[PDB]
């Protein structure tokens, strides 16, 4: 047994839902726009002072062509994230539509509203304009899947509501002992080849993140 | 909102490093090579550490992402590893390891970068000092 929660991630296309999920999953930042086809379910595990918790994130597609499948996606949903893009007013304009269709199927589930891409200077949806969370008593967060600004707070807020512990803490992941090294000769060549290609390929541009 | 699952008990929170001493600790950015896409992918930013167990003497490299505090590198340092500069850089290294960051043994080509060449040089120094007293 383990503590699992189904989370449905919804929002207009291009708001960064998948990039947000992959940043948590592997730490990567995908710059390319590879639209999701239907839905992809990704497990995200967080470590708390009450043990590990797993969010089975249903990363749904924002394209309208999948609108007829969303009620099936939202089946057995225990929590949700509604995503919009602070550089695209239309994505915020649609937030009420995502919320309406969610609560028709789910009714009383914890829901977090996220305004993504706050790392971009030319912000179009100002904090003053964001009023829908006050309208539907939702939790809101400015986030950035690129700079990681607040990108963990949605899961922390939802985990507290789902667990019933308002003071649940995300703690350092226990560093278990890694496997021993056999240093076998046969498999070495394959890794040596993979390592030369990696050494030749240049690393990403130096950022001010460091 | 009412809870959905029973309230799991509090656990004794441990980092997993209590029985180890730090030979090195410094902020860095980690990368992992995706041979399918043939591109480096950001793996995590935070403190990379070299840890020696106080009784067994085994030494490992451990790195945590900021904010999430999740593990992005965890592998024992072996004498076969060799820190190799990436593209004539004086601030970054590449090497191969059987990593356990996801708690599954994965062979990975990793790259680590530091803000300054001095930080990178100290890392190489301690990484290779560990390789000389491996137990
Ligand atoms: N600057 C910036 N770009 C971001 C951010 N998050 C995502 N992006 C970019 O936005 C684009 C679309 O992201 P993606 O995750 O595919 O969007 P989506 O919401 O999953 N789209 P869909 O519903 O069609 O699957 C990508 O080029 C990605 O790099 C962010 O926080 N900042
Ligand atoms: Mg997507």
């Amino acid at each position: 047994p383990q503590v699992q929660f189904k989370l449905v991630l919804v929002g207009d296309g291009g708001t960064g839902k998948t990039t947000f999920v992959k940043r948590h999953l592997t730490g990567e930042f995908e710059k390319k726009y590879v639209a999701t086809l239907g839905v992809e379910v990704h497990p995200l595990v967080f470590h708390t002072n009450r043990g590990p918790i797993k969010f089975n994130v249903w990363d749904t597609a924002g394209q309208e062509k999948f609108g007829g499948l969303r009620d099936g996606y939202y089946i057995q949903a225990q929590c949700a994230i509604i995503m919009f893009d602070v550089t695209s007013r239309v994505t915020y304009k649609n937030v009420p539509n995502w919320h309406r269709d969610l609560v028709r199927v789910c009714e009383n589930i914890p829901i977090v509203l996220c305004g993504n891409k706050v790392d971009i200077k030319d912000r179009k949806v100002k904090a003053k304009s964001i009023v829908f969370h006050r309208k539907k008593n939702l939790q809101y967060y400015d986030i950035s899947a690129k700079s990681n600004y607040n990108f963990e707070k949605p899961f922390l807020w939802l985990a507290r509501k789902l667990i019933g512990d308002p003071n649940l803490e995300f703690v350092a992941m226990p560093a278990l002992a890694p496997p021993e090294v056999v240093m076998d000769p046969a498999l070495a060549a394959q890794y040596e080849h993979d390592l030369e290609v990696a050494q030749t390929t240049a690393l990403p541009d130096e950022d001010d993140d460091l | 909102f009412e809870p959905v699952v029973p309230l799991p008990d509090k656990i004794e929170v441990k980092t997993g490093e209590e029985d180890e001493e730090e030979f090195f600790c410094n902020r860095a950015k980690l990368f992992r090579f995706d041979v399918e896409s043939k591109e480096w992918k950001e793996r995590g930013i935070g403190n990379v550490k070299i840890l020696r167990h106080k009784t067994s003497g085994k030494i490992r490299l451990l790195m945590r992402r900021e904010q999430v505090l999740k593990i992005c590198a965890n592998h024992y340092i072996s004498p076969d590893m060799k820190l190799t500069p990436n593209a004539g850089s004086d601030r970054s290294f590449v090497w191969h390891a059987l990593d356990y960051a996801d708690e599954l043994p994965k062979p990975e080509q990793l790259a680590i970068r530091f803000k300054t060449p001095e930080e990178a040089a100290l890392f190489k120094c301690k990484f290779e000092e560990a390789q000389s007293i491996l137990k």
